[PDB]
């Protein structure tokens, strides 16, 4: 991937998680926990949907023979329609054949960039309360339980109020 | 002490492609190129006309089989493999440029032309046209001499476009198996059809002799046609060897023909056909029949294109 | 206290589309797909030759619209709808072939071919080719027998190009209202044409018949032509029905064709043609015609495909 | 968009800013400011502009008539032109919407990675002198007047000077 | 005191192109488009059919420059220029249709169609034909009269393929250099001859006159043919100026066609062909012939498309 | 390029670098060291690998002769043949150029990614033992001597070892 989240830090996927795409998985006090993001996992969602139902596409162009399967056409004729049926089957199947690709390409890196998304912005929540240890997890370094975390799940959390106390811990 | 965060995975994810690497295992995908078949003719809410035993260049003349057929109406026409666009051997000059205008035609109106004739015969028929036994083209005249080997006299008929849109005329020629036989029915001396108008200019000469026994014939029929336009003139210059169109024919409006050997279906609804069978699919392309009519997904050569849906798939 | 940073919006951006979504608006965008128009052919810099009421095809063998035409050159070639390639009824056999090559042809220079005859008739005219009253062809020459009924006899003729240049000859074939007044000129008994070459092998027979009175005729003339190559040699074996060709053609060099019913204008500089006008546009595609031709934007479906040029569009 | 910037964290933009695409908008003692950044502008601008030239496009390939508006071809020849042309203009209306589509989707998240290019710079002046807030300011912790504001804008902000004083401050 | 890290670089990169720049420096980049070549046709592993001076239609009939490939085997077909598919002056009806069919035959096989003669002669030859001096078609029987002037009586033969492929049959129309040395072979009065069978209908009459004197002759024959199939009939109805087929032929396999000037190598291998060699390339695109044959890269305008294999360069 | 490191703040990249192409250069007590990064090059090497097979293609769609260079069909289906002909060559010739300058665009965005995913990798490995430059190096605020360099290279230094010292060095 290009974001370096998914297969790169992150060194694995939790196959636990059968509740969304992204998600916190905490230990703390009281033990440990995993749940779903559903804002993260929407927005990738909703982007792949997007994908979805613009190539599932009807082209309300109707095309009819030039060809007869029961009574053949002259031969001259006939090899002039076969070949440029055949120069035009093979652009589509190039076509078909690259654009697939560039979009799998797109939709991978697209994932890879809402993982990043969430973690960039969880670290921003934290500021100083917390450090990176590399593999996508942040250390507390203060005294955080159950509701302290649903504090940040849900995107409310508040720095000052455990600032002193965990810049003293460095 | 600490918070993790990650993304979900699965023990068994599918295999894509991407611009840089085959086979990168994803969470979810799902197929793009369109396999899956109807093998019937799904004409659900359509004006279907199948075929059968009528050749659709049949239609026009009027063959014993095609009857039936004489006046039909259609948004979509099925031609069969045992179609037949004649009942006389012979053969269309043309033909695949008419079945090609009859297809997309949305069905044929007739008209008379109104030719009278003087001091000849008309009824000419055969035991391969057979109703009550001999008989012939249902919009067609076999024009003869009076009795045997009588003097075929040079006329002249002539038809008026009088609507709006081009006619569709048609007329014959005979080739006998035999300079015998050919003037048997109109005498001997060169025999000429000459046919013009605005657009048109052209002419025809017979050709007698020998032929294998099609149908038990030795002999054929060359159907001629033109494009008659609005208020433009006809005119059939001929001294034997003639074949006289009795009816004119006029384009409905609009449809598609196509050619199968499957049932027809009016539960299943459908816009891409061919000969096997109904496409019914979303997906923008398809493996399938490379002639597929209709509006159809697009052909191309891979069986198979999958697209990723889900996110790549790291597992544990 | 603090710094700020952020990007700039607009109360009121455009709606494009992109991979992943429809109407997503941005900043700026802009118009990828030509649908403005020049009602107008924009011939600036070119030299242009308006046809008029004279049929491309006519240049050839000059009915009288074309006696300003049988030398023509030109970079653009324009064709009217109320153009005419004929005086005396007739067809082009091949015409539209003909018509391609005459297109591109960047106009002609004509050379005569020096055909001298012995007891015989020149000077056929009609009351359709009319300039002094009853005249013809300006290339060609009506071949007759000296009087009424008088014998056609079987002459030869033949001609050599003899520049590095493949030579455009073209004869034609008389069709008379009737066996009657055929005879009236070339007298009765079958009549034939041949034409031979290097290439070229092939012959001609005439049809007479009553045909609908086209411009005050119930004959036909049609006009045949083949492409002579340096050093080779055309041979005309004939007995009657013929039209001679005088003077053989020549193509110039490189040129346009297109057909259209707008006024010429030399204000404006074009490169891309259609009927109604010119495409000017630097635009890839273009939604106006299929059928434009010359230097154009791609013809899309699509009347509208908008292009981003701004960033995403967050109001406040 | 992909970068997390645009219609991400930055919840929106400055109808205000007619001064460029980019740009820092300041409040400390004097008050508030806002001026546009034409580097990182000018790069957008410069890529977008790239762009435009690539793809308004010339093709000195001089195409003539097959068909006849005045007087038909045969119906059989006729079809097949008009077959394979339609078949082309398929060709053509399916790239022209898949080329603008792709420009589109690129032209977007060049614009947010443009602008998170310019955050991450200037995260990397201040060092230490200053932490996020999350929605894409720098709270300092030191005093900085309008000069010392512009110090930054192009680029000469020294974090030394002020590295004890703002540290102070934790 | 500090750890730093970077990528690489190099004094001299190459310029490549992108979707929003021309002529960015990268690392390393790489063609895309071949334009280098083989002079050479290279047909290693290949069953091959060099013609050199005989026409590939000339195999079917038999000039005496196709004596030794009235039967040929290939995987590879090559004509060349100086190639002849005739010895007496002549050409093919619908020539490039059978020369495509003949292109990918794989070879042919002959069979004898068994027709013999009741009172007539069949050695026709000429000076143009020759091998021991006068001779005529290997394949073909020259059908004429006892001696000069001599009545041809109507005759009908007749021939049957026994087989599970279609036969490829080719007889021959005589046109003289005059109706006087006509006569002199078949006699006077009209001759014709009417061919027909299930699928094909239609017939033939000569065309005498005087043409240009190629290869040492002003007469021509005119070579025809139809595709046979299985357990259907032919049947030849003539009474002169006929060429009578002695053996029929039949499609071997597959292979391909190309024309080219350059000579034969079973050294290097080869499926892309084109007139000047062989295209040998793992390139997916190529600028060197548009009209190249086989297994090809798509042929574009560009001569050139780089394409970035290395990072961007940042040089020093 | 779209990730700011290469041509972004990293100025310019190392000529004497014929080693690999990423890498660490450093400057402690022994001295100035510079060693190529095997495990970010190979990556970036296997996808610009995977691109040229994938499009290193062949087609095994074989097409034969409808012109004749010796012998010139008619001329009106040899204008057909032509018309046809020219529009597919444009349609290659369209679809080549967008192809390359779509692959060039995102081999590029591809390499300055898989630089900024080492980057972005070593400072979480150091976590609070270094600080930024700007310039895309680490000053480190306590003694590292060339067997302390080899820890980070090999991905294996400790961060706890010098955490106290260095982040007494405030
Ligand atoms: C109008 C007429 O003459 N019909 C007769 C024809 C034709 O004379 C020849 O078939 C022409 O080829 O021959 C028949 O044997 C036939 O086909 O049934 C009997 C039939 O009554
Ligand atoms: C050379 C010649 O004979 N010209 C005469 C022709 C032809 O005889 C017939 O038109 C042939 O079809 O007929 C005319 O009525 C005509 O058309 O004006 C008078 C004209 O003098
Ligand atoms: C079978 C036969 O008659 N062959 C003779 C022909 C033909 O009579 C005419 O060429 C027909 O056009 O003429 C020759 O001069 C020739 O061409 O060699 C002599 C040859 O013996
Ligand atoms: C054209 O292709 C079809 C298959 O799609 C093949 O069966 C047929 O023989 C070809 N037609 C001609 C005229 O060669
Ligand atoms: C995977 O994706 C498809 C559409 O892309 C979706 O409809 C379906 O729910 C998913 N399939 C599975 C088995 O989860
Ligand atoms: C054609 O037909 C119309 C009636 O539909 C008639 O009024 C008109 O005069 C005719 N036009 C011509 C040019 O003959
Ligand atoms: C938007 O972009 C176009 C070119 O893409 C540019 O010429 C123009 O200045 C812009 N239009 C507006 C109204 O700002
Ligand atoms: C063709 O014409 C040239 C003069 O242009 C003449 O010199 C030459 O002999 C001729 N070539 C042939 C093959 O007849
Ligand atoms: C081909 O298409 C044109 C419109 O572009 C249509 O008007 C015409 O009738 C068609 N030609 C034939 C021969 O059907
Ligand atoms: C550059 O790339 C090509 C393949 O893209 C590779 O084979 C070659 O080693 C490289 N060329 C140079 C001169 O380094
Ligand atoms: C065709 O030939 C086969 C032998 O191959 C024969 O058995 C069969 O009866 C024939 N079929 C027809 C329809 O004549
Ligand atoms: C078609 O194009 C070729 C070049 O590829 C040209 O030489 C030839 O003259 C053209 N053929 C016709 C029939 O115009």
């Amino acid at each position: 991937g290009l974001f370096g989240a998914i297969a790169g830090f992150i060194e694995n996927g939790w196959e636990g998680l059968i509740d969304g795409w992204y998600g916190f998985r905490h230990q703390n006090a009281q033990g440990e926990g995993t749940a779903a993001d559903y804002k993260s996992t929407q927005s990738a969602i909703d982007q792949i949907t997007g994908k979805l139902n613009r190539l599932i596409e009807k082209t309300n162009q109707q095309f009819e023979l030039i060809d007869n399967e029961f009574t053949e056409v002259e031969k001259q004729i006939g090899n002039v329609i076969n070949w440029t049926r055949d120069s035009i089957t093979e652009v589509w199947s190039y076509n078909a054949e690259l654009l697939v690709a560039m979009e799998n390409q797109h939709t991978i890196d697209l994932a890879d960039s809402e993982m990043d998304k969430l973690y960039e912005r969880v670290k921003r929540q934290l500021r100083e309360n917390a450090e990176e240890d590399g593999t996508g997890c942040f250390e507390i370094f203060h005294k955080c339980d159950d509701d302290c975390m649903a504090s940040i799940r849900n995107n409310t959390y508040d720095h000052s109020k455990y600032r002193e106390e965990a810049m003293q811990n460095r | 002490d600490k918070i993790c965060l990650g993304h979900h995975a699965v023990s068994n994810g599918t295999k894509v492609n991407t611009l840089t690497e085959r086979g990168v295992e994803v969470v979810n995908a799902t197929e793009t190129v369109e396999r899956t078949n109807i093998p019937r003719i799904c004409s659900k809410g359509k004006r279907t006309v199948d075929l059968g035993q009528c050749g659709l260049l049949g239609t026009i003349t009027g063959p014993p089989q095609c009857d039936q057929f004489l006046e039909f109406s259609a948004d979509l026409i099925i031609e069969r493999r045992e179609g037949s666009d004649v009942c006389y051997p012979g053969k269309f000059v043309n033909e695949e440029a008419l079945r090609q205008i009859l297809r997309e035609s949305g069905g044929i109106d007739k008209e008379a032309m109104g030719f009278t004739y003087s001091g000849i015969r008309t009824n000419g028929a055969t035991s391969s046209c057979r109703r009550s036994g001999s008989s012939f083209y249902a919009e067609m005249k076999w024009l003869l001499s009076n009795t045997d080997n009588a003097a075929f006299p040079q006329m002249t008929k002539s038809y008026k476009n009088t609507r709006k849109n081009p006619a569709l005329i048609v007329w014959g020629i005979h080739h006998s198996g035999s300079t015998a036989e050919q003037t048997k029915l109109y005498g001997s001396g060169n025999k000429l059809v000459t046919v013009g108008s605005s657009n048109y200019q052209q002419s025809f000469v017979p050709s007698p002799g020998a032929r294998t026994q099609v149908n038990g014939q030795s002999g054929r029929i060359d159907f001629h046609w033109l494009m008659l336009n609005p208020n433009d003139t006809v005119t059939f210059s001929f001294n034997g060897a003639f074949i006289a169109p009795d009816r004119a024919s006029f384009l409905r409006g609009k449809s598609m023909g196509i050619q199968s050997g499957v049932q027809v279906d009016a539960d299943c609804e459908g816009d891409c056909y061919y000969s096997g069978g109904t496409i019914i699919s979303n997906l923008p392309f398809q493996n399938i029949d490379s002639r597929a009519v209709g509006k159809c997904p697009r052909y191309v050569k891979q069986r198979s294109l999958l697209l990723a849906t889900g996110m790549k798939n790291v597992p544990e």
